[PDB]
RNA sequence: GGCUAAUCCCCCAUGUGGACCCGCCCCUUGGGGUGUGUCCAAAGGGCUUUGCCCGCUUCCGGAUGGGCCCGCGUCCCAUCAGCUAGUUGGUGGGGUAAUGGCCCACCAAGGCGACGACGGGUAGCCGGUCUGAGAGGAUGGCCGGCCACAGGGGCACUGAGACACGGGCCCCACUCCUACGGGAGGCAGCAGUUAGGAAUCUUCCGCAAUGGGCGCAAGCCUGACGGAGCGACGCCGCUUGGAGGAAGAAGCCCUUCGGGGUGUAAACUCCUGAACCCGGGACGAAACCCCCGACGAGGGGACUGACGGUACCGGGGUAAUAGCGCCGGCCAACUCCGUGCCAGCAGCCGCGGUAAUACGGAGGGCGCGAGCGUUACCCGGAUUCACUGGGCGUAAAGGGCGUGUAGGCGGCCUGGGGCGUCCCAUGUGAAAGACCACGGCUCAACCGUGGGGGAGCGUGGGAUACGCUCAGGCUAGACG
């Protein structure tokens, strides 16, 4: 089932999450689909959130499933408004 | 030659044989002490050379020469190989390290006791 | 048969210059013809011309020399201090537009055959083409 | 894009089948010589349309057999004989260079 | 010791052995429609067919077969019915095949 | 860590003065007064003709222990300089002054080199208002170099800078004296720096 | 042997639709449409039960993932020269999701090989990595992609998917249980033991984070993972103090006995304040959930740490580890003493048989410095396999000579083609790395964001000088 969720891309002690399009079946850190966005948790710069969300919007379009933080972070950039 | 003999046949690469079979590619190699002679130089010196043979656990036997002054190695003794040669002696290709198992490092010496694994003596 | 007939007019060249002749008769082809032209227009020989010899067609390269000289040997320096082929039969040689040489730091050229024609090195990034590498010369 | 070749017919002693013999030439990657190679595809010619000694066109197809992966597209000249012959011989010099 | 996938390989058995069932009765019928052809029987190796047909495309409704496995092994039967059928041919049922 | 021992030994050694000893390498104590012959007891005997080797060898030894700089930073620094675009010296020489305990220095917050380097290990240092502890930071042109708030009524620290008082800084650099701070304006060129040194050598002797 | 439930199995029904044979149309390999005929569906559960939720069934499409096929590229030995029986093709068939000698029957007699078949030897391959001015050489640990294997060999079942590491049947070896009949096993999963070896870690913490499985959820599992532990194994940062201090204490070293050295080095003066003690103390973490709204959007809004009281901030606070190689030339650094072809050094040249700057200590010196030396291996140098970039009269190297097969190479003029060749456009060249820029941990190592680069191959278009090709001339080569 393809999927959108975060691969782990920091140093140790040093988290940063590559937000991904990648089958579930495949593991965490290995080939992914497509590189949709990023996340910084210790939020360390004034961006630490990028999601290019015509992207996300069409992966959602064909049935990709976020997990939820995943979620979390579209809708914080909002793939998700309507109005 | 032609090129179009170099396209036929080309250069020919050139391989070189190992100065050391310890075998194994290893470093150094552990063996046990069969013969502890004396050895006569090759002829431009003179002197008389430690060396001793060796069963390695490569199963390989060979001559290793024992460098440093004053040597405890004895028959039955195992000692750790190290290689390279003596310019001056027939066939011995390797060397016995000191300090390593029964290899005691040169008693007394002072100077460079990195080679010969003598331990720091403590001044007051 | 001359195995490499533009090699030949190279080396026809060579040859006379170094005993500093007035003139070379090398037998002629438009190929030849247009490698000379790049050469006269390059400041390399006086130029040639075409003539007939035995009612066989040839053409005479007259050939450019430096002043004469101070001292022992007074033979005067070269025009053509190099002259030199590049693809030959047997290996041809093709330069992209981005390969092509810088010969003696500019003060040379390399002659290249392109489908724009036969140009200088120059010449060709100018025009943007890459070809075949024929003679550096400088 | 199914690849096209164009070869030379030198075997129609198969049921069906052609041997078609395909050179292509390149630059050797070091002495850079533009050197001439060659190889014989196995062309399924359903209705022995083909012969001995006619240049054709070879796509590649669904696996007619092992070893047949090429049909004959259609025929570019027919009656190159002297390509047949080259190989023919090439093949008779075998005798020589063995015991 | 003692994993509960155990009990995986347990249904293994059960399942393998409804599919065996089924399967072969497939063959076995198919065979007699088959059969039932080369003696020329119109009717029966008609009916026999049809019963076949169906079996075969049951089998597919679960994990016995289904895939193109039922409509090649469907379409096997059906041509070699039709083609056995004529001597003398008359397929007077008509039921099974397209007229 | 760095070389600890006598310094003005290798003011001898060198044959020149650079002081890494501040004050006295001033006053007539520096030894290169009337002893400017090399340590060991070799030192006041003949000098053979240096080999070429020799000759570039020492000169980096010079740039080197001048900065007080370990020769795997020095090294892994003049690769750095060498890699970036523009001349391999003049860049290098840059980059060493760019050297936050050097940049101390060259503001007078420590008479000597080292010194300014304890100043900085021991925080007495601040750059845009942050304390730095280490020697080995980067100053990138716009950033002030400050003694920070709660050093600065120090003893040593009052006692350099109110001898700084009226003195000149260097021209890629600025200094207030009763603010304590100081500013890198530029990076410094060839000859914005006096040093006794020819790049090039040292460049020819990492040629090898 | 007996009882019994279901989203377990089976039989009719409905045929949206689909499968299949035959016909027709388009399309062109088995793609799509259509008509008749035959054949095929389902399952229920939970709630507030007049409605919603979790499911189930047939179909079309999407998405992701894979199967199979082709061009090209991918080590050494020719003292491996011939290899081949399902072997090469055909017809028909079996098998599969699907092409196929993949398998079988019958038919033909083929298929491959110096452009290196067959044989033997070594070997997972790649992104990349090391080295190199480059071309090249070498390598493929960690990270990512692919393959293959799960004690050895064979085999299938179940399934969307396996011929399945912690599933199954059989054979062999091994270990263990054994009432001697017969059974049980499978760390190349995380730790750990044992052996082998020069040598390679903790039988730790935690599911707080990311991810994966099941579940409506609450939640459960997770030795994937996130951390911590040990080892200078590697990289980076840091300390062992700073300033003053004799024309220079003592000891040790040399001495021309005048004195030169160790050396501002020490003592000592003054200053800062590693460790350490005290106090505050994290980000990593907002979702899942709850409430409003329609379980949507949106709005709000509370719970949730292994690391760890760790990082860090604030206060206080002591002058507080130095080692190793070398000093004849290459090669930076020299003198006494000791030893006299000894004892020993040694990478090569070569030192030592009484003045040893080469052995052994000492003083001094150079070099690096929490390291420094050694051994092994790779590239370098080595233009010493020479593509870049070498040679063969006497240094190693012209085959004893010819004839000529394959092959390599090809005069002048015109034209067609446009295969090589060149140009443009476009696709591809994953990420990571490399390069550039900016930024995040006080710096860096490390990391993030962005930019640029790129051989090669695919497709479309274009150029025609050279190479090729086809056609037509020529006569300077060749023959007559
Ligand atoms: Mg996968
Ligand atoms: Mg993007
Ligand atoms: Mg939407
Ligand atoms: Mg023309
Ligand atoms: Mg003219
Ligand atoms: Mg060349
Ligand atoms: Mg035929
Ligand atoms: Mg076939
Ligand atoms: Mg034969
Ligand atoms: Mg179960
Ligand atoms: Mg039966
Ligand atoms: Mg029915
Ligand atoms: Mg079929
Ligand atoms: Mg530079
Ligand atoms: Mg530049
Ligand atoms: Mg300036
Ligand atoms: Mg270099
Ligand atoms: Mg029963
Ligand atoms: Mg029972
Ligand atoms: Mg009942
Ligand atoms: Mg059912
Ligand atoms: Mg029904
Ligand atoms: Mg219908
Ligand atoms: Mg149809
Ligand atoms: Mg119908
Ligand atoms: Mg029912
Ligand atoms: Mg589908
Ligand atoms: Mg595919
Ligand atoms: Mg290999
Ligand atoms: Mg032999
Ligand atoms: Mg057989
Ligand atoms: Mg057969
Ligand atoms: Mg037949
Ligand atoms: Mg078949
Ligand atoms: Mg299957
Ligand atoms: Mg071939
Ligand atoms: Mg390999
Ligand atoms: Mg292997
Ligand atoms: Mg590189
Ligand atoms: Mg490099
Ligand atoms: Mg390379
Ligand atoms: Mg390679
Ligand atoms: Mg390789
Ligand atoms: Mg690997
Ligand atoms: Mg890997
Ligand atoms: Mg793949
Ligand atoms: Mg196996
Ligand atoms: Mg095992
Ligand atoms: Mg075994
Ligand atoms: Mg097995
Ligand atoms: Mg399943
Ligand atoms: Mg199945
Ligand atoms: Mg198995
Ligand atoms: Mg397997
Ligand atoms: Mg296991
Ligand atoms: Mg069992
Ligand atoms: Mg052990
Ligand atoms: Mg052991
Ligand atoms: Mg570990
Ligand atoms: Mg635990
Ligand atoms: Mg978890
Ligand atoms: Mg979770
Ligand atoms: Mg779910
Ligand atoms: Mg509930
Ligand atoms: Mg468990
Ligand atoms: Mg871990
Ligand atoms: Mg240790
Ligand atoms: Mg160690
Ligand atoms: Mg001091
Ligand atoms: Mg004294
Ligand atoms: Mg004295
Ligand atoms: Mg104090
Ligand atoms: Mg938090
Ligand atoms: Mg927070
Ligand atoms: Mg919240
Ligand atoms: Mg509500
Ligand atoms: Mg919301
Ligand atoms: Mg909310
Ligand atoms: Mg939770
Ligand atoms: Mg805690
Ligand atoms: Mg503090
Ligand atoms: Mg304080
Ligand atoms: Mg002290
Ligand atoms: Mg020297
Ligand atoms: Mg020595
Ligand atoms: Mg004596
Ligand atoms: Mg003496
Ligand atoms: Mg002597
Ligand atoms: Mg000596
Ligand atoms: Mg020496
Ligand atoms: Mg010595
Ligand atoms: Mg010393
Ligand atoms: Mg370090
Ligand atoms: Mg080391
Ligand atoms: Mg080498
Ligand atoms: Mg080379
Ligand atoms: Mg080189
Ligand atoms: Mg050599
Ligand atoms: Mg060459
Ligand atoms: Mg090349
Ligand atoms: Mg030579
Ligand atoms: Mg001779
Ligand atoms: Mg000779
Ligand atoms: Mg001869
Ligand atoms: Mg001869
Ligand atoms: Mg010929
Ligand atoms: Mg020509
Ligand atoms: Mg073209
Ligand atoms: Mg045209
Ligand atoms: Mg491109
Ligand atoms: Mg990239
Ligand atoms: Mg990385
Ligand atoms: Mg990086
Ligand atoms: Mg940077
Ligand atoms: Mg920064
Ligand atoms: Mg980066
Ligand atoms: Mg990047
Ligand atoms: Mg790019
Ligand atoms: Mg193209
Ligand atoms: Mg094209
Ligand atoms: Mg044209
Ligand atoms: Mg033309
Ligand atoms: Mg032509
Ligand atoms: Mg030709
Ligand atoms: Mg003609
Ligand atoms: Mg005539
Ligand atoms: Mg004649
Ligand atoms: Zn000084």
């Amino acid at each position: 089932m393809v999927k959108i969720r975060l691969a782990r891309f920091g140093s140790k002690h040093n988290p940063h999450y590559r937000i991904v399009v990648t089958d579930a079946r495949r593991k965490r850190d290995g080939k992914y689909i497509e590189k949709i966005g990023y996340y910084d948790p210790r939020k360390t710069t004034p961006d630490w959130l990028k999601v290019d969300v015509e992207r996300a919007r069409y992966w959602l379009s064909v049935g990709a499933q976020p997990t939820d933080t995943a979620r979390r972070l579209l809708r914080q950039a909002g793939v998700f408004r309507q109005e | 030659p032609t090129i179009n003999q170099l396209v036929r046949k080309g250069r020919e690469k050139v391989r070189k044989k190992s100065k050391v079979p310890a075998l194994k590619g290893a470093p150094f190699r552990r063996g046990v002490c069969t013969v502890v002679r004396t050895v006569t130089p090759k002829k431009p010196n003179s002197a008389l050379r430690k060396v001793a043979k060796v069963r390695l656990t490569s199963g390989y036997e060979v001559t290793a020469y024992i460098p440093g002054e004053g040597h405890n190695l004895q028959e039955h003794s195992v000692v750790l190989i190290r290689g390279g040669r003596v310019k001056d002696l027939l066939g011995v290709r390797y060397h016995i390290v000191r300090g390593v198992y029964d290899a005691a490092g040169v008693k007394d010496r002072k100077k460079s006791r990195s080679k010969y694994g003598t331990k720091k003596p403590k001044e007051a | 048969m001359l195995t490499d007939p533009i090699a030949d007019m190279l080396t026809r060249i060579r040859n006379a210059t170094r005993v500093y002749k007035e003139s070379t008769d090398v037998p002629a082809s438009r190929f030849k013809e247009e490698i000379l032209r790049i050469l006269a227009r390059e400041g390399f020989i006086k130029g040639y011309e075409r003539v007939d010899v035995d009612g066989k067609p040839y053409l005479r390269v007259y050939l450019k020399y430096g002043p004469r000289r101070q001292g022992p040997d007074p033979r005067p320096e070269q025009v053509i201090h190099h002259i030199r082929r590049i693809s030959k039969p047997g290996r041809r040689v093709y330069v992209g537009v981005k390969e092509i040489p810088r010969v003696r730091r500019g003060l040379g050229i390399a002659i290249l055959s392109t489908s724009k024609g036969v140009l200088t090195d120059r010449e060709a990034r100018k025009l943007g083409v890459g070809g075949e590498l024929i003679c550096e010369v400088w | 894009p199914k690849k096209v070749l164009t070869g030379v017919v030198v075997s129609d002693k198969m049921q069906k089948t052609v041997t078609v013999l395909v050179e292509r030439q390149f630059p050797h990657p070091l002495y850079g010589k533009v050197i001439k190679r060659s190889k014989k595809y196995l062309a399924h010619d359903p209705e022995e349309k083909y012969k001995l000694g006619d240049v054709v066109e070879i796509i590649e197809s669904r696996p007619i057999s092992k070893r047949k992966r090429f049909r004959v597209l259609r025929l570019v000249e027919s009656g190159r004989m002297d390509l047949v012959e080259k190989y023919l011989i090439r093949r008779q010099n075998y005798e020589s260079l063995s015991k | 010791r003692n994993l509960s996938a155990l009990k995986r390989h347990r249904q293994s058995l059960k399942r393998r052995l409804r599919n065996k069932a089924k399967k072969s009765a497939i063959k076995t019928l198919s065979k007699k429609a088959i059969q039932l052809a080369q003696e020329g029987k119109a009717e029966e190796a008609l009916k026999i067919m049809r019963k076949a047909e169906s079996l075969i495309d049951k089998a597919a409704k679960g994990s016995t077969l289904h895939k193109n496995a039922a409509a090649r092994r469907k379409s096997r039967l059906m041509r070699k019915v039709r083609q056995l059928l004529e001597a003398a041919g008359a397929p007077l049922i008509g039921g099974g095949l397209s007229a | 860590g760095r070389y600890i021992g006598p310094v003005c030994r290798l003011c001898r050694r060198e044959g020149v003065k650079l002081y890494l000893k501040g004050e006295r390498c001033y006053s007539p104590k520096c030894a290169m007064e009337r002893r400017p012959y090399p340590p060991g007891q070799h030192g006041q005997k003949r000098a053979r003709r240096p080999s070429d080797y020799a000759v570039r060898l020492r000169e980096k030894q010079k740039l080197r222990r001048i900065y007080g700089i370990s020769e795997r930073q020095f090294r892994n620094l003049f690769e750095e300089a060498s890699k970036k675009k523009g001349v391999t010296g003049s860049v290098f020489l840059g980059l060493l002054e760019s050297r936050l305990d050097n940049v101390v220095y060259r503001l007078g917050f420590a008479v000597s080199r080292r010194q300014a380097r304890q100043l900085v290990r021991h925080g007495h240092i601040t750059v845009n208002g942050r304390r730095v502890d280490l020697p080995s930071y980067r100053v990138r042109p716009g950033d002030e170099i400050a003694v920070a708030e709660k050093s600065r009524n120090l003893e040593l620290i009052r006692q350099n800078l109110e001898a700084m008082k009226g003195r000149k800084v260097g021209p890629w650099l600025s200094l207030d004296v009763e603010g304590m701070k100081g500013k890198f304006l530029r990076l410094p060129d060839r000859e914005d720096l006096a040093l006794p040194v020819n790049e090039q050598l040292v460049i020819e002797f990492y040629s090898r």
